Order: structure tokens, then sequence, then C-alpha cells
RNA sequence: UCCGCAUAUGUAUAAAAAUAGAGGUAGGCUACUCUCCUGUAUCGUAGAAGAUGGGCGAUGGUUGAUGAAACGGAAGUGUUUUAUUGACUUGUCCAUGAAAUUCCAUGUGCGGAAUCGAAUCCAUUGCAUACGACUUUA
RNA sequence: GCGAAACCACAGCCUGGGGAACGGGCCAGG
RNA sequence: GCAGAUCUUGGUGGAAGUAGC
RNA sequence: CUGCCGAAGUUUCCGGAUAGCAGAAACUCAGAUCAGUUUUAUGAGUAUGUAAAAUGAGAGUUUCUAGUGGGCCAUUUUUGGUAAGCAGAACUGGCGAUGCGGGAUGAACCGAACGUGAGGUUAAGGUGCCGGAAUGUACGCUCAUCAGACGAAAAGGUGUUAGUUCA
RNA sequence: GUGUUUAUAGCCUUGUUGUAAUACGUCCACUGGGGACUGAGGACUGCGGCUUCGUGCCAAGGAUGCUGACAUAAUGGU
């Protein structure tokens, strides 16, 4: 089944936040095999989703997606801030994320 | 022991602009600096730090203090250059070098070299 | 980093002195700003010359002539304490002055807890002979023979599969 | 670098505090951590050192001795334990002493941040949690470092079937002139 | 100090293994194979020589690494020599039976020269006897009789 | 047992051991060489989500399905050995089909009954005892 | 069987600290 | 133009099926 | 209900007349003045003062008209001290009418003073985990069995690390 | 091991071989990419640049152009 997966696994961490303010409306994203700032990147402005899913079957499927993009590096070991359209929810921290190889410049 | 820091050990620089560059120590300036020197122009004179080489297993003799050009007069007597790639540690090296420059269709390729090589499976029963 | 300044400075020339005196003094600063602030302070408290009637004739940073050959240096340093009044003197093996003063600056510390205003250099010298040399340190690292294992090795991709060599 | 759906690691040799913070994180981070040989953890610092430790703590509570309850300890106070989140990443956490049997069999890695060989300065004495544990009340050490050689023995000879296994295809691989031909592309 | 390598010529001992520090130093006379993790000093088995490298050594260290000179000196004696331990025993007015029994006329009963390749067992096993010998409440002119190891010399 | 109702993305990787280093090494306890110097490796990876055929090379690697025997105790719950029965076989060479998705959007649970056992109350008992609750015997 | 009244800002497990009690109400822990 | 006035009037709670008769 | 302005919290005599702070009205006035500011030099005694330069701002008013007539944190200079702490003056600002980041938590400590938001960047503090951020680089001290991170203190240290002097 | 002076290595110093190179500092009204947030205003004027001149064109007093998906859905609110 190794024929497909054209997107890099990753993380969702937490919010941006200070030690007793957060800040739900950007992500911290540690993308799995970037492990520096320079590598961040190649990453940022990367479509990156959430896929879950729900009890109903909406739509005719049983998976809902919270899509996003990748904005800027976040410290120095790789993580990066994500924006997406409706804010992560916090019961998602440590959950799984995809991040595309599009929109590519490669 | 087989890595002793000593005038003329060759060392491969692994931190730094001048990562997986061979050098020969010329001089002992302290317990934490080294000063190295390699016959190639692309690596100049200087003093480097302990912590930002690896110690190798070749001993070119030189005297104390020797200048490039002499540096490079006994690294061609002692050839040793072909003599640490001659050493499975440098082919190693040289493979994963190649192997990261290789791109989308020559990894296509590899995989189906590999494919074929795999296929032989023979072992005597 | 640091990078040695050579300062000269005399009085600005009144009716009493119509041509000063010059003073130059070597000093270790990084930048020029500082160094021009310690040069007058140090003149101040040697000569008693106020900044306000002097100023700098010249100020130029030194290159070490010779990087690439190994050296030991001898410093005469004037310590600062809880007391204010020692005199100490160092020796440093490296390949430049400007190292040198760093490594003492760094020693002294981290062994006394000083600081850069408290710390004032006497004089640097180069010492060119091996009986010279006083400290033993220096000594042993002048031997023939130095001959002594790689030291401190120590050597994200966090869970390594196999155990570390840490060795030859 | 990258995560899989549970981690195993040989806690041989590592540092407690060292190991349990990066244990912690990944924890928090959304990941299944096993340790195993707990008991063979080690502490800076000497024997008398960590007992004056550990006999205050005896002091203040549910006293536990077993290697694992003390990596457990250390695990949990690097976590928010008072919130939901804190414990459900407690919950991903299974320290045990020695190997089990569905452990021995899986593959486990060490964590270089937390060696003890590569962060204690040679010559420093240190205190393993295991034998530390002997005296403060537990009393499976015997047992379970009689164990150990039966495992290993056990896991000796499969290495040693898998050696040989593997010496027929390595001599197959330079055997087959394919392997040769195409190897400039560095395999 | 750089280096403080301590060079001790090898005797004609059986093994001299001292891998993983453990000094396995066998011998014709005895195999003192005594573990060398009391010291962190390299041993460099330099044909018939054992240079006890101490590079970057404290104080500390260095002490004992000396120490460890003198063990290995000592397990190179044992292992040639040996090292008998003679012992002399003073009988007071009331003899002591020998198992030592009768102590001055003890009713309770507790339990020469001694070669032996370990020099530290049997100087040890001689300050157990003398332990044994031990007086209580009585006068040391009184109770000058005793036993004392007489000398100790390698075999 | 009947009746009614609601209807993760390759999940791939198993000696131990220390750095005053180990692993294994011919030979017959060695000797000495080799290897490291992390997994950037190894295993797998083609197919209109992986088709239909002609095949060919090897006449065999993966597996499904059963029939299986051994090993595995620490929490064995899995490691093999297979006997076959069928397939894909990427090992390789060809012929067809893919599209107007004509630029991303992706048996299981409850409520009822007819049943089979067991337990409590129960004949009980003080063994227990404010009462609960407990222990024996119908 | 009949049948109150007082009272009621609100919840309510402990060890330390929170300087003005801080506590029960905060912070760090069990 | 109300949340307070140990506010006024009315209604209704926990105590409590408690103290008790 | 929203918006705008906005104190004083104390000199002086003595419950007040005040003054002062904050507004309204009536003005005139840049070819003019004003200033919790620095100056030039000399006057007097580095400070202090002076008239006339730099910088900023347009300023001076006259009338009446609400509210207040305390303290605390203390710093600094400072007097007496007195086992020693401590107390007494002035000064300085802040809190008092002030939310916010940090300081584990914190009425007075370090940053910073506030319309509703988006993005960026910082301050003070920080980057093992809790906790956002280098289990960063380089050079040193220490192993504390009551480390360190925040008077029993004199000494004792066969506890040391570096150096100075005589040698 | 004792003393040597290029031996069959060379080291340092000195002037010196054609000049340099490099690093650092600084500047370019020199230049090539990646990412994110914003699109206020609403005829025309203006300042500019191209243009032989242009009801000319332009990145010049604030976003436009080309597409795709949906009404029994998409999107948001409670």
């Amino acid at each position: 089944a190794q024929g497909h997966r054209l997107y890099v696994k990753a993380k969702h961490l937490s919010f941006q936040r200070s030690k007793h303010v957060i800040h739900p409306g950007t992500s911290i994203v540690k993308i799995e095999g970037c492990d520096s700032k320079e590598e961040a990147q190649f990453y940022l402005g990367k479509r990156v989703c959430y896929v879950y899913k729900s009890s109903k079957a909406v739509r005719g499927s049983k998976i809902r997606v919270i899509w996003g993009t990748i904005a800027r590096p976040h410290g120095n070991s790789g993580a990066v801030r994500a924006r997406f359209v409706h804010n992560l929810p916090a019961k998602t921290f440590g959950s799984s994320l995809r991040v595309m190889l599009y929109p590519s410049n490669i | 022991f087989k890595r002793y820091v000593e005038v003329g050990r060759v060392v491969l620089v692994t931190k730094g602009e001048y990562t997986g560059k061979l050098a020969v120590i010329v001089d002992i300036v302290d317990h934490k600096r080294a000063l190295i020197d390699s016959p190639c122009s692309e690596f100049p004179r200087q003093v480097i730090r302990y912590g930002s080489v690896v110690l190798t297993h070749i001993v070119m003799k030189l005297p104390r203090g020797a200048r490039s050009g002499i540096v490079a007069k006994k690294w061609k007597a002692q050839d040793v250059c072909n003599k640490w790639a001659s050493s499975a540690w440098a082919k190693k090296l040289e493979a994963k070098k190649v192997r990261s420059q290789l791109n989308d269709f020559d990894r296509f390729a590899v995989m189906r070299l590999k494919k074929q090589r795999r296929e032989q499976v023979n072992v005597a029963v | 980093a640091l990078k040695e300044y050579q300062v000269v400075g005399r009085k600005v020339p009144t009716e009493h002195e119509p041509v000063p005196k010059l003073f130059r003094m070597r000093l270790f600063a990084p930048n020029e700003s500082v160094a021009k602030s310690r040069y007058w302070y140090f003149l101040k408290m040697i000569n008693k010359v106020k900044k306000a009637t002097g100023e700098i004739v010249a100020i130029n940073e030194i290159s070490e002539p010779k990087p690439l050959k190994a050296k030991v240096f001898g410093i005469w340093i004037r310590y600062d304490s809880r007391s204010g009044t020692h005199n100490m003197y160092k020796e440093f093996r490296d390949t430049t002055r400007v190292g040198a003063v760093e490594a003492m600056y760094a020693d002294m510390a981290a062994r006394h807890r000083a600081r850069f205003r408290s710390i004032r250099i006497l004089k640097v010298v180069e010492v060119e002979k091996k009986e010279d040399v006083r400290r033993n340190y220096v000594k042993q690292l002048l031997n023939p023979h130095l001959k002594f294992p790689l030291p401190h090795r120590r050597t994200k991709k966090v869970f390594a599969p196999h155990r570390p060599s840490t060795f030859y | 670098s990258e995560f899989q759906k549970v981690v195993v690691i040989d806690a041989k040799g590592h540092l407690l505090g060292r190991l349990a913070s990066v244990v912690a994180k990944q924890l928090l981070g959304g990941q299944k951590v096993v340790v195993v040989r707990c008991e063979e953890l080690n502490i800076s610092g000497h024997f008398f050192r960590n007992k004056l430790k550990y006999l205050a703590y005896l002091r203040k509570a549910f006293h536990f001795r077993a290697p694992s309850r003390i990596f457990q300890k250390a695990v949990r106070g690097m976590l928010p334990h008072k919130t939901a989140r804190g414990q459900a990443a407690l919950e991903h956490l299974q320290a045990v002493e020695g190997i089990p049997p569905p452990f021995d069999k899986q593959k486990r890695v060490v964590v270089p941040a937390a060696l003890r060989v590569l962060r204690l300065k040679p010559g420093r004495k240190y205190c393993t949690v295991g034998r530390l544990s002997s005296e403060v009340g537990w009393k499976y050490n015997d047992i379970v470092a009689k164990l150990e050689e039966r495992r290993k023995v056990k896991s000796a000879a499969f290495y040693q079937a898998k050696l040989a296994k593997q010496k027929k295809i390595a001599s197959a691989k330079e055997a087959s002139p394919v392997n040769q031909k195409l190897s400039q592309f560095g395999y | 100090d750089i280096y403080k390598d301590e060079t001790l010529t090898i005797p004609k001992g059986v093994t001299v293994d001292i891998k993983a520090r453990n000094v396995t130093v066998t011998g014709p006379r005895g195999t003192l194979k005594q573990n060398l993790r009391h010291v962190d000093i390299e041993m460099k088995k330099q044909g018939n020589t054992i240079k006890f490298i101490v590079w970057h050594g404290s104080r500390k260290h260095n002490a004992c690494i000396r120490s460890v000179y003198s063990i290995i000196n000592n397990m190179i004696i044992g292992v040639t020599q040996g090292f008998r331990y003679k012992m002399r025993l003073v009988y007071a007015h009331f003899p002591i039976n020998i198992e030592i029994r009768n102590f001055l006329g003890e009713r309770i009963t507790r339990v020469i020269i001694l070669e032996g390749n370990s020099l530290e067992n049997v100087s040890q096993s001689a300050a157990n006897i003398k332990q044994i010998c031990n007086v209580r409440n009585k006068d040391i002119r009184k109770f000058l009789d005793g036993i004392y190891v007489s000398e100790r010399g390698n075999i």
C-alpha cells in the first residue's frame, strides 16, 4: 500500500502562547523530518490539513477536513506556525496533520 | 588505542564550512585547538577546535610546523589520497554523498535494479 | 570578539602648552568606542589627564602578524576586587594576542568572578624562549612529544536505533 | 525526527531526569512510549546521596519502590497531571522492569540526549536505580537479575541465527553481477 | 598534567589481560585476576611493561593511580612468590585452646606461616586472628600474651 | 435462542556490551586482521489503488485459504516448520483498456419475551447483631 | 399519623507560600 | 428607570418530613 | 447609557479666608514671548548666581467656579544614635485616580502606562519538562552523604582550583 | 642519549618574488527567488516614467484579471 501519501506527516503541538495567554488563531505544527528553521523554509505556504471522522454520514461520507496553510517557522527546531480556516480544537494537541507538497515551487 | 592526537595524523572535519574535507594536523596549539592544513586549495591552513573534527586511523610522518607546500609534497609522496579512499569508511561516505545526489528518475532506476537484484534469491538446499 | 586597538591621544593645546606630549596605549576592546573610553579612563587615573581637555589623535586596530604560528603570551594584569589591589601574571598558549586576552578574561571571570571594567592589563608579551616559560602546563605543551587522545568527544533525530560507538 | 505508534526504549545507561524529560515531551506530543529495563536507569550522584533523598521521601503519600514506579513518578512530575491532557498523556507510558515477552521481540531504541556515557563526565560516581531500589524495599532484584540471562541467551541465539541467515544473502549479493554493474548510484 | 603514564614492568605471569577495566593478572604462583576498576587509568601492555596511562588525571586519580601501581606490583608478587604470613601466639597463665577456645579460660569458643598469593587477604586474615585474640576488661601487662603476626614476607 | 427497532495511509525493522572500547575473526584456547566513526541504513516500493491478455526467463519469490506440528511462561499469544490448494508473479518483453471528474476542494447496537444455569431472599441459623450486612444448613 | 423554628452570598480533602486575614476562594504540590 | 436600605407588602425554598407530639 | 475634560490629596496665616491644582467667560497677541532644560563667560562663593546663545512650544493674562486641606511604599542625602537594630528631619518620586508582560504565586521590584482589530518587531524576563522558545556554540570553577540555582560565619579544612611574593 | 646547523626532513627570523587573494567594515538610486497579512478609496483631475506625438501606454493620488465548486448544498449563527 506504499503507493500513496503524497503528503508529509505532522503533529499539532499547541497554539501560539505566552506563559499564561493562548492565541488559538495560530497553531504550532511540528513537521516530521524538518529539524531546523532553515528546512522549515521549504514548507512555508504549503497546505496543511487536519483529517478527522465524525458520527454523522453527512455528504454521504464519514470524514471531514479542516484546511490551513503554513505561515512562518517557529523557534529553532523546525516547528512552524499554521493558520487554519477554522481554529484547530484544543483537543487536537498531539494529533496528526498532513502537509501536502502544493503550492509547489519545486 | 588507535587514534592519538599527534603531529601528522590525518583528520576529517565534521563541523563548520569545511565539513567532509580531509586535513592533517601540523601543530598542537592547546588541548582544545589544533593547527591543520590540507594540500587541496579549497582548504586554507587554519586553527580548528578538536570538537569540530573526527580522528582517522592514518598517520603520515610530517615535521613539526611544516609549511603548506611541503605538506602537499609529503601528502603526495605518502599517497594519503587514495589511501583514505581505500578504507571502507571513505567508501561509505562517498556512497552516501552519491546517494544524496540521486534525483527522482535515478531513484526509480535504483528500485528497478535492486528488484532485479533481489529476484535472484538463489540459496543452496 | 575582542579587537586590539592602538590609541594615541594628547591634551588640547593651550598657551601654556603650545605642543603637548603624545601618549599611546595598546588596549583591547570589542569596538572603537569602548577602546577610546578605556584609553581616557587609563589616562585619567595614570596621568591625571582629563578627557575634556584631551583629544584622541589616532586609533588603529592591529592584526596578528603571524596568526598561523603557535605562540606563548604572558599577560600582566591588575585585579580590582573587594580588596581592590592585586597583581597577577598568567601565561596562555595560542595563535593571536586577542585570543590570549579573551582566554584571560574568561579564566578570571570564571575563577575570580571579575568584570571587564575592573580588570586592567599592564602588559602583554610573547615568550619566545622555552626557558622563559614559567607555568608547568605551558612547558608540557612545548614538550617534543605531545601525545594524548581526543578529549571531550561527546560524539534532532531523537531515539537512535543503536548504541553510540563514542570511541575510535 | 519521525514518530512511531509505539516506541520501546531500552533504559540501560539512561539518566533518570534526561530520559524522563524526553519521554514526557514525547507523551505530550501524541505518542505511546514503552520504557523497558527501568531497573538499569542511572542517577548522577553517589549511593548515599540519593539514598538520603529517598529516605527523606519515605519520611513524607504512597511510597513506591519499584524502579518503574520511580521512573513513572519522575515522568509524571513533568506533565500537566492536573488537567485531562496531562492524564491522557500519562496513560500512554508503560514503564516496566526487564523486557517482558511482548517487548523482547521488538526493536528497542535509545535516547542519546539521556545516555550516561554522553552526558556524565568520566570518573563521576553514579547510582543505578535498580540497585538503589533493592535496599529501600524492592525485593524482586535477584529474580529479575537472574531472568535477564535467560532473555539474553535466547536473544543472543536469535542474533546468531539471523546473522548466519544473513550471510547467505550477503554472499549472494556480490555473487550477482548486477550488484556492481549498476552500483554507480551509490547502492 | 597532560599525561601521567606509569610504566610497570610486566612479570612472568600467565596472563595480563586488563580488558573492560578488569586486570586478569594471572601468574605461576597464583592467578591474581583482580579487576582494575579502582582507578580510571588506561593500561598499555607494552610487552614486558604495563604503562598505566593517567592522561589528564586529577590529584585524587593520580593518588589512585599510584595505589594501583603498588596493587599491580603486589598482585605480581603474589603471582610469583605469594606472601607467607608468619603468626606468633603467646599463652598466658591460662592457655588458649586452638578454633580459638579457653582464651584466658574462656568457656566460649571462637574460630604460623600462612602462604598466599593474595597478600591483602592474608594480611586481613592475620588481622582477623589478632581481632579474635582481643582482651576485655584485662590489664595490658596481664594480657601481654596474645596472637600477633610475627612477620609477613613473600613465600 | 427468537421478536421488534436503530444502523492509518509502509500501522516494516528483537544479541549483549563498554569507552581505562567492544563486536566478531582464521586456526586450534588463542593469534592477528576486519567493522564502527549511528538508521541519510536495511527490508519492501510499477500496474485504469494498481486492469485484461499473449507470454517469456526462473520453472520461484510473495501471499490468501484450510490441514497441521514444533518452539515461545515474564505478561509465552506470538516465532517458525510447513503439507498442499489457488493466485499476483513487476524477473523480463509486448499488445489492448484508462478520458467531458477536460486547473485544487474528500454484521453491530438497544428494548422485549420463550430457555438454561448460578446467586440472594427464602426453611433458615446465630456463627453475625441499631438496621444494614455477615456465617451455616431446607 | 400529625409536624415546626432559628439560620442561609456561595461552594467546601490536606501540606507550604501568597507580605494588607490571604483562605475556603490564589500559586506550587499531595 | 433599582440588586442592595438588619427596606415595605406578597409569594416560595433549603433546613426537613428533621426537632418533636 | 455612551462620549469628552479631570484634580488636589498642601505652602501661608488660621472652623475659615487663602493660595495652588482643574474648567468657563472677556480679552490682546507672533515686528512676542515663555520654559522641574542645557548653555557662553564673568560675578560671588567643582557647585551657585547673572544678563544675553542653543532646543522646544505661539504666549501673556483679568474676572469667577466645582472638588481636595491625608497617608502609605519607601529611595536618597541626613542627625541622634544604641549592646545592635533603630529613631528624627529634609529630599526624591511612585501608589494613591492605573489595567498590562515578567517576578513560581505576590499592593507597591524589573519592563511598560490602555479605543476595536489584523500583521510585524521588541522590553523586562526567559528557551530540559511542566511552558511559548537552542538538551545552542566557546572558555573556566565545583561534586556538596544538608551542593548550587535564593548568626551558629569566627574558624577548621591529610578539600581544592588558579595565580602573586620571597624563593 | 650528547652535541649539531639541511645533510637523505625542514623550522623560525629577515629583507624580499609578479602581484595579489581572502576575511572584516561600508556602500550600490545592482540583482534573483520563497512565505505571510492587508485591498481602505471609488468618473475625471495630480506628481512622474515611457512615448516622434499619441481620446497612446505604465507597477505613476489605495485590486484587479482568469477560472472552479452550489440550491434537495455550500457558508455562517444559536
